[PDB]
Order: structure tokens, then C-alpha cells, then sequence
């Protein structure tokens, strides 16, 4: 059921509050921190954007949260009645679901509503000629395939892992990983797993199981959704090779604590890459002082204090500060649309009663707004903001850290505490050591990422 | 633009790529022959002799909404949005052609719960009825072509081997399910190279270039790309570089991509699906008049192109599809067959709930998908239409809406036409004596080995 925020002009959320269900099921279980802050962070800004007089003035707007299950299926079902009108809905703040983003742009395009969207980093939503009408808030994740790349060639490892999910962040970044990898990376793949959208009988095992095959390939560099970090990080576990990987987690990953909760001894040292992120501090006193489950504006509420005591009826995660930005954004467009459609008249003008789709995207695209956090927020022409990013490392004694910053510079610091919890001096991966004495040919096979040393023995020296 | 609207009376939507991918602009191409009209006028067709058919829905007469996909998926949905603008009710939306269009249509109609019976997507991605809950098919899986080409690439001992695709669903499973199979039977897949949905001219000549990158591997399997009738048109290069390539469903019986570029040399290996001509079509087509033929918009375009004439100038009417030669397209019978299926589906509902009368009561006319699908669309179970009067050929669906896997695999050959080599039918038989390739004339069989076989 959605939330249904009464408003003068209505906008809407695509937020998956709910993890995807097994077996058949419609539904799974609440994401907590990945959803609930996320929605939560959206109807604060909402709130704070109709309190402040400064932006749309007496323009009151509304909302028709849904949730997207994390499921495309059921998204695609619940994001129709946004356009049920074949009560008009303005903007769509996108899925973080990258499918999800995908196919919500490829149906919301036809009835012309404009979509600004958190995370969905996939680097297939950059070609405007299939959604024009899509635009993102963060990074792509093109700039996310280089900037790994680039860490690992500072890292000086070779011979990397990937693992992947079934769908468009997955595999379509560990392909743009690959071609950056073969694009004088200086690094070559050592083994290229995919995994299912629905895993079956302990498919992690297996999937460990493989990676261990290639037991050189100690840097496993990984593009999943939480849950299937959660699964092969508890299946690394369950295998006793705590201490062996080298994790490298793409922004699924980030900061999140579902991944590393109960769960510390195979995720410490995971270097992870996010988007340059702020702790939003008036949000965190929103959300701590909020006398909650005692106010039940929204529905999901009630689960949430379920599930995060385990009773009948923190830190904030890394998206929500892109979630209030998209927020402001669509806000923002909308003001200046009016300032330059009804000038003076304040209140929702008759001009505001039959937004448009095509009008409104112009206004999207060349915004510019600062953020709530200082960073500037702007989209070039296929609409997706500058890369910039964060290197964090899962250092323990829910213990993340700063430990670099990439944005066209690699400016990491290995001083500032980078060991990957076991050895000294930044273990490495590698396929074939060197041989100093000297080899008759150090023979590379066709990927030329590594060798055979066959030795200079004899008069052949 | 235009849209085909027949009568009423429980009509049937149809998708077709009556016209050709355009380029960057927001527009089509030309009219594409094959591929495109003669699937349209054989539903039109199988239509009329529905109609005509005293047995199949006596009081019932079926109708058509024909729109164009124009081989995009995005303007595939902004045309099929007319189908779900009704909620004239249309009753199920027949084909989508190129799998990645009918893969846009079905997402966008299973929300109304239209059936979808498809005559050409291949892709094993709509095999999932977890996400296609309403979807059938009339052909096999793209899987089983993943077995066949494996099957012939062990045949000819070619265990190396270089991969093309094209980005979206086919080229993907395409190459994934050879990939697997490669493995599977010790082939090597030495390179794997795909296309953008509308990539340049000139970065065609540089795959080619990185095909060429492998000396070793002689033969270049090829996935369809979008549609090898169409996209291989700008990929079989004459750059003086020639292979042996290995072709999926996009690629056979057809002239469309290799006139004008014999690059693609007699002998390149192509897999078509099983199916023989059906005899009267051929006349209702050669037979058909552009000025009686009110009835089909795009006909006119097609005899505009066909023959340089413009209609709206003389030099026209001149000329006859019987005068020309006419070769029936490969896939006409599962667009054929697919049409009998719905309306056989239809009839099995008419004998269900609508037995005491001949025509619908009004409650069943706001047809409900969901039953229709899952009861009737799904358990239909009768002969082709048309047989040749020896085979007992039936059009029965599979528990998760697919037909029956079955290929015929042809070679091009000069003295230049095709030629069926063999078939596959869960086993491979190649006679090799009806190829120039067997009894070795221009050098030994050829080969693709990563290293050559040595000495004891
Ligand atoms: N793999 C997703 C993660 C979105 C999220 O953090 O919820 C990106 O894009
Ligand atoms: N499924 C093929 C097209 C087959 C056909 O239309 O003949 C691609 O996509």
C-alpha cells in the first residue's frame, strides 16, 4: 500500500523498503537501513521543502510512496499507478534497483514523467536515446569500473577475481571492468562468475568453491546486491577462509551494515568505493528524536520497529544524502519552472496544474542547487552527476574508514592505515612471482598478465 | 503513423517489423521484404481462411490491430501502448518479432494480462514465466541452437572459434548458452565481441579487425546480432578478410544480407528453424493487387520499394508478383500457425463457456487473460495448418509456452542461392556430400585449432 501524501502537486518514490522473496514469494523481508532511512530521508526533505518558504512558495508537494519489492515484476506493477491517468504525478524519484531504474524509464518515457534517481548507477541508462527522460543524482558506474581498476593498479595487484549478479549492475560492470581491465589496465581477469538472480541449494558454496579453484586470485573484486554479499560473505565463512580473500566492493557494497553485521571476521579489509558522501546531521536528529511507532504517518513504520527490536507491535546509510539531493533537485526544477512560466503569482499557478514531462526535463537536466551538504549538485547532457568517489576499508578496533578518494587523481593514502588485516605492507595477489636468476624465455601465455619461468639452465645463460 | 485496423468482433493485435530499423534519427528505415510484409500479409491470410472456415468460430469473425515495431523496442512500446490504451479491447497481442521488442511488450502487457503468442522471439530469456507470466511461443528456445551450433562446430573439429553479438537479450543468452556449451565439448571461445544496438559503420570494420586479431580462429560464429537480415548486412565486410561463419536464427534462407557483399562466401554455415512453404499462401500473395489491397497501408510502400515506382506516378501496376519469382520466408508458417493457435484458443473458450449460440453473450467479451492463457492458449493441441499431406506436424505448447526444437541447417553456395546441409532434431546429421566442403576441392576441410595436432 503506498503512503499517499496528500499534496497540491504530487510527487512520487520508487524506494525498495522490502527485500526480494524466495520460492514464489511476492514479497521479502524489510531492508531496514537500506530502505526505511532512504524513505524516511525523502519524507523529510518533502517536509522541509513545504515548510520553507523560500522554495515553492504556498506549493505544497505531495507524495505516492510504493514500494518496489527490490523485485523489477512487482515494481513495474506498483509503478503503474503513477500513470493510472493515461492526482497527476510530476517526477518519480527512481529505484535504487538498477533493473528496476531501467524498465521503470523504459515505461514512465512513454507518458513523458521525468525521473531522478538515486544510486542506479548502471552505465546502460547513459543512452538517452532509450531514457531521455532518466537522469541520476551519483556517479555512473563506468567512472566506478576505472576508478577499481585504477585502485588495483596502485594496490601493484594482479590477477583478480570478479564476481557478479545476474542483471544490469552486475554484469554490465564487470563487463565495463573487463574492458578497462584490457584497455592497458595492466591487470587480467582470472576467473568470471555470475550469480543468479535466484541462487538454489547453496549456490554460494559453489560459487567459493570456484574462486578457491583459482586460489591465486586472492583479490576477488565484486559487484552484487547486499543480500548476495551477506550470502558469499557467510559462505567464505562457512569455508574457513577468514583471512584468505582480499574483498573489493563496488557501491553496492559502500558502507552499508548489513553486510559486515555479525559478521566481522571475513569482511575486514574490504576496500570499497562510494560516492563522495556528507552525514547529513539534521536528518540523524530527525530520525533519533522522532518519537516513532507514536506517529504512524507512513505505513512501514510499524515493521520497522518489529524488526529492529524483535517485539509485537544506528548510522544513516550512504544513499539517503543522494535520496534528499534528488529530492531538492526535482524541487528545485519545479520552482524554477514556475518563476519562469507564472512570475509572481505564488501558489500552485494553472500553468503547475498540466506539468509536462518535456517542459520539466530542461529544468532538471541544467539545475544547479548546491546540495544540502555543499557539494554541487548538476547533470551534463545525458544527465548523470560528476564522478567523484570515496575509498573506504572495513577496519575492525561497523568500523569503516576513510582511507582515499578517487576523482580523476587515484589520491589514496596506503599510511593511512590500509593493511588488509593480515600480513604487513598491502598482501598481494599475483599470478606468477618473479625470477630473478633468469628465465630462457619467462614465457607468457596469451594473456600476458603472467608467466612460466623456465630458467636459464645451461650454456644457454 | 499508420495502423492496420480490421473489423471488429474479437480482434487480434499484431506486431511486425513491417519497416526497417531507421538510423539516428527519430524515424524508420524502408520496408523490410522478407522479414517484415510477407509475415504480415500470411496472418492476414490465415486470417481471411479463418474466417472462411466453416469449423473455426462459425459466428466469430476475427478482426486485426497490425501495428509496426520498426525493429526498435522503444517505439515497439510506443505503439504497443495503444493496446493497453483500451483499459477496442483487444484480445491478444500476436508476435513482436525480435526478441528483445516482444521481451518490451510482454513487460508492458502483463501488467493487463495480454496474451502474447510470439512466432519469432527466440531468446531463452521469455522462456521464465516468473516474469512472463503470459507468454507463448511457437518457437524453440535459442538454447537448443546453442546445441546445435555446438554440434556442428564438433563436427568439423573446429575447437577454435571467435564469438559476435549484439547487445540486448539475444546476443547475451546467445552467447552465454554457446559459451557453456563451448566448455562443455572442449571448444575454445577465443574472442567475444558484441555490437550497439545502432553502432557506427566503421567500428563493424573494426570487430572485423579484432576477429582478425585470432589468425587461428577461422571460423567466426555469429549471434543473429539484432538481426543478421539487417544488422549483419553491415557486418558481413568485404575487406578482403574471409572466415567461415557459423550463423544463428537472424541469419538463413534469406538474400537480404548477403546481396552485394560476398564476403560472406558460399559455404558460410547457417541454422533456420524447421518448417516447409505452405502451398496456398504463395498464390494469395503473388495473386494480391496493390489497388484491391486497400486493406494493408504498408503494401503500397512495398511496391513503391520493390519496383522503383512511386504510386503516385505511372510505370506502376505494370509488373506482378507473379511475374517476379517469389520464395516463401522460413518463418511464415510460425506466424501462421501461431494465428490458427490463438484462434483455436478462442473456439476452445466458445465450446466452454458459449455453447448455446453462436456468437459471444456479452459476458465474456471483456475477456479475462489470465484464464485464457493459463486454460486454453496454453493447452491448445492440433495439426498445422496447411501440411504437406504426408507429415502429422502439431503446434502443441510446452509446460512454460515453447514449441518444439527442431533446425534445418543450410550453407550458402554459389551455382548463388542456399542449400539445407542437414537438421538437428536432439542429434545432429550433416550430409556433407551435398557441400563443396566434403570431398575437399579447395584445400583440406577447414580448421580452427588454437595449435596444430603434432607427432608422437
Ligand atoms: N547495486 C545498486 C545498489 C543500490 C543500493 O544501494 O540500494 C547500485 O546501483
Ligand atoms: N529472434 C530473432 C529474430 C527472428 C526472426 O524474426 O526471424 C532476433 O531477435
Amino acid at each position: 500500500n503506498s503512503i499517499r501524501i496528500d499534496g497540491d502537486i504530487t510527487l512520487g518514490g520508487l524506494f525498495p523498503v522490502h527485500g526480494r522473496g524466495s520460492e514464489g514469494k511476492p514479497c521479502g523481508e524489510l531492508k531496514k537501513e537500506k530502505g526505511i532511512h532512504r524513505l524516511e530521508a525523502m519524507l523529510f526533505a518533502l517536509d522541509r521543502i513545504n515548510n520553507d518558504p523560500d522554495l515553492l512558495p504556498n506549493i505544497t508537494l505531495g507524495a505516492r510512496i510504493l514500494d518496489t519489492c527490490s523485485r523489477d515484476t512487482h515494481a513495474l506493477e506498483q509503478s503503474l499507478t503513477f500513470v493510472q491517468a493515461l492526482e497527476r504525478v510530476v517526477g518519480v524519484i527512481g529505484a535504487s534497483g538498477s533493473s528496476v531504474s531501467i524498465m521503470v524509464a523504459n515505461i514512465l518515457r512513454l507518458f513523458k514523467i521525468p525521473q531522478i534517481s538515486y544510486a542506479s548507477t548502471a552505465p546502460d541508462l547513459s543512452d538517452n536515446s532509450r531514457y531521455d527522460f532518466f537522469s541520476r543524482v551519483v556517479p555512473s558506474d563506468t567512472y566506478q569500473a576505472q576508478a577499481m581498476v585504477d585502485i588495483v593498479r596502485a594496490l601493484k595487484w594482479n590477477y583478480v577475481s570478479t564476481v557478479a549478479s545476474e542483471g544490469s549492475y552486475g554484469e554490465s560492470g564487470v563487463e565495463a571492468f573487463i574492458q578497462k581491465s584490457r584497455e592497458d589496465g595492466g591487470v587480467c581477469i582470472a576467473q568470471s562468475v555470475k550469480i543468479p538472480r535466484e541462487p538454489k541449494a547453496g549456490e554460494f558454496d559453489k560459487i567459493i568453491r570456484r574462486l578457491l579453484e583459482t586460489s591465486n586470485a586472492r583479490a576477488v573484486i565484486i559487484f552484487a546486491n547486499e543480500d548476495d554479499i551477506r550470502r558469499v560473505l557467510e559462505a567464505a565463512r562457512r569455508a574457513n577462509q577468514t583471512g584468505h580473500f582480499f574483498w573489493m566492493g563496488s557501491d553496492s557494497w559502500g558502507s552499508k551494515i548489513a553486510p559486515v553485521l555479525h559478521l566481522e571476521e571475513v569482511a575486514e579489509g574490504a576496500v570499497t568505493i562510494l560516492p563522495k558522501r556528507m552525514s547529513v546531521r539534521g536528518f540523524d536528529r530527525y530520525f533519533s528524536s522522532r518519537t516513532l511507532d507514536n506517529n504512524r504517518r507512513n505505513i512501514w513504520f510499524a515493521e520497522f520497529w518489529e524488526d529492529n527490536f524483535h517485539c509485537k507491535l544506528y548510522e544513516q546509510e550512504g544513499k539517503v544524502q543522494f535520496v534528499i539531493d534528488a529530492v531538492y533537485a526535482m524541487g528545485h526544477a519545479l520552482h524554477a519552472m514556475h518563476r519562469d512560466l507564472c512570475p509572481g503569482r505564488v501558489g500552485l499557478c494553472p500553468r503547475m496544474d498540466p506539468v509536462d514531462g518535456t517542459q520539466l526535463l530542461k529544468y532538471i537536466r541544467n539545475v544547479n542547487f548546491s546540495g544540502i551538504a555543499g557539494n554541487p549538485v548538476t547533470f551534463n547532457e545525458n544527465g548523470d552527476a560528476p564522478g567523484r568517489y570515496d575509498i573506504y576499508q572495513y577496519q575492525l578496533r561497523a568500523e569503516y574508514k576513510v582511507i582515499g578518494s578517487w576523482t580523476d587523481h587515484l589520491h589514496l593514502r596506503i599510511e593511512r592505515m590500509h593493511w588488509p588485516g593480515s600480513g604487513q605492507q598491502l598482501p598481494r595477489s599475483i599470478c606468477s612471482l618473479p625470477c630473478q636468476p633468469g628465465e630462457r624465455k619467462k614465457t607468457v601465455k596469451g594473456m600476458p598478465c603472467c608467466w612460466h619461468c623456465e630458467p636459464c639452465t645451461g650454456y644457454q645463460y | 503513423k499508420k495502423v492496420l485496423t480490421l473489423e471488429g468482433d474479437l480482434v487480434l493485435g499484431g506486431l511486425f517489423p513491417v519497416h526497417q530499423k531507421g538510423g539516428p534519427a527519430e524515424d524508420c528505415g524502408p520496408v523490410n521484404e522478407h522479414r517484415g510484409i510477407q509475415r504480415l500479409e500470411a496472418m492476414l491470410f490465415a486470417l481471411d481462411r479463418i474466417n472462411r472456415d466453416p469449423h473455426l468460430l462459425p459466428g466469430v469473425r476475427l478482426g486485426a490491430h497490425i501495428l509496426d515495431s520498426c525493429s526498435k523496442d522503444t517505439h515497439a512500446l510506443e505503439q504497443a501502448l495503444d493496446f493497453v490504451r483500451a483499459s477496442t479491447a483487444i484480445t491478444g497481442v500476436i508476435g513482436g518479432s525480435y526478441s528483445d521488442v516482444s521481451i518490451q511488450v510482454a513487460n508492458l502487457l502483463r501488467l493487463f494480462q495480454i496474451p502474447q503468442i510470439s512466432y519469432a522471439s527466440t531468446s531463452a530469456k521469455l522462456s521464465d514465466k516468473s516474469r512472463y507470466d503470459y507468454f507463448a511461443r511457437t518457437v524453440p528456445p535459442d538454447f537448443f541452437q546453442a546445441k546445435a551450433m555446438a554440434e556442428i562446430l564438433r563436427f568439423f573439429n573446429w575447437t577454435y572459434v571467435s564469438t559476435v553479438a549484439s547487445e540486448g537479450d539475444y546476443g547475451e543468452t546467445g552467447i552465454e548458452a554457446f559459451e557453456l556449451e563451448a566448455r562443455a565439448r572442449n571448444i575454445c571461445v577465443a574472442t567475444s565481441e558484441k555490437v550497439g544496438r545502432a553502432m557506427s559503420r566503421a567500428a563493424f570494420e573494426g570487430v572485423v579487425r579484432a576477429l582478425l586479431q585470432k589468425p587461428s580462429a577461422r571460423v567466426a560464429v555469429l549471434f543473429t546480432r539484432s538481426e543478421d537480415a539487417r544488422e549483419l548486412l553491415a557486418a558481413s565486410q568485404r575487406l578482403n578478410a574471409s572466415f567461415t561463419w557459423v550463423a544463428s536464427d537472424g541469419w538463413g534462407a534469406l538474400e537480404s544480407v548477403v546481396a552485394g557483399s560476398e564476403g560472406a562466401a558460399e559455404g558460410a554455415i547457417t541454422i533456420e528453424l524447421a518448417s516447409y512453404p505452405i502451398s496456398d499462401f504463395a498464390s494469395y500473395f503473388q495473386s494480391l493487387d496493390p489497388w484491391n489491397n486497400s486493406r494493408n497501408p504498408w503494401f503500397r510502400e512495398f511496391w513503391e520499394q520493390r519496383f522503383r515506382c512511386s504510386f503516385r506516378q505511372r510505370d506502376c501496376a505494370a509488373h506482378s508478383l507473379r511475374a517476379v519469382p517469389f520464395e516463401q520466408e522460413s518463418k511464415i508458417m510460425f506466424v501462421v500457425n501461431a494465428v490458427y493457435a490463438m484462434a483455436h484458443a478462442l473456439h476452445n473458450m466458445h465450446r466452454a463457456l458459449c455453447p448455446n449460440t453462436t456468437r459471444l453473450c456479452d459476458a465474456m467479451r471483456p475477456v479475462n487473460g489470465r484464464r485464457l492463457y493459463k486454460d486454453f492458449v496454453l493447452n491448445v493441441k492440433f495439426d498445422a495448418p496447411f501440411r504437406p499431406a504426408d507429415t502429422h506436424n502439431e503446434v502443441r505448447f510446452d509446460r512454460f509456452g515453447d514449441g518444439i526444437g527442431r533446425y534445418n541447417i543450410f550453407t550458402y553456395l554459389r551455382a548463388y542461392r542456399y542449400q539445407k546441409v542437414g537438421y538437428w532434431a536432439e542429434g545432429l546429421t550433416l550430409d556433407t556430400s551435398l557441400i563443396p566442403w566434403a570431398s575437399p576441392s579447395a584445400g583440406p576441410l577447414p580448421a580452427s585449432r588454437c595449435s596444430e595436432p603434432c607427432l608422437q
